[PDB]
């Protein structure tokens, strides 16, 4: 059951590393 | 538990809540997940908002979201984060980052950009001038 909270963090993660790109690509240009 | 760690879990926390109530449902979760490339089955969005719903209101509110997301921290500079960052920006699969799928991940964000910032973007990232990014070039940008 904890393998659910597994999946939510990873997915999530996701999410937060890919708008932490996007804002830094926003940064640099 | 540092203030950058709760911005970036605010911004997160705001992209799901598509209309803004304070909470996450699960039609919610699944609409941005598929935005993004992800492919949840509607068995595993009831679960995830089943685990993480505390009070069993059937919604995840930022408080719920937040102490879910303190624990097991994984890390956005990781290369596992880099590799599961580049699987949607690569939307296509084809192992090369275009403008159009830059410009479609940038709108599934939020963003509201012109198709010229869009392109400075990936000339500012493109080494080879190939006119697209690949896994070398997105990780060194
Ligand atoms: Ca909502
Ligand atoms: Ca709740
Ligand atoms: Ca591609
Ligand atoms: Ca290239």
């Amino acid at each position: 059951g904890s393998l659910v909270r597994k999946a939510f963090r990873h997915r999530l993660w996701a999410v937060i590393t890919v708008q932490a790109y996007a804002r830094g690509m926003i940064a640099r240009r | 538990l540092t203030e950058e760690q709760i911005a970036e879990f605010k911004e997160a926390f705001s992209l799901f809540d598509k209309d803004g109530d304070g909470t996450i449902t699960t039609k919610e979760l699944g609409t941005v997940m598929r935005s993004l490339g992800q492919n949840p089955t509607e068995a595993e969005l009831q679960d995830m908002i089943n685990e993480v719903d505390a009070d069993g209101n059937g919604t995840i509110d930022f408080p719920e979201f937040l102490t879910m997301m303190a624990r097991k921290m994984k890390d956005t500079d990781s290369e596992e984060e880099i590799r599961e960052a580049f699987r949607v920006f690569d939307k296509d699969g084809n192992g090369y980052i275009s403008a159009a799928e830059l410009r479609h991940v940038m709108t599934n964000l939020g963003e509201k950009l012109t198709d010229e910032e869009v392109d400075e973007m990936i000339r500012e990232a493109d080494i080879d001038g190939d006119g697209q990014v690949n896994y070398e070039e997105f990780v060194q940008m």
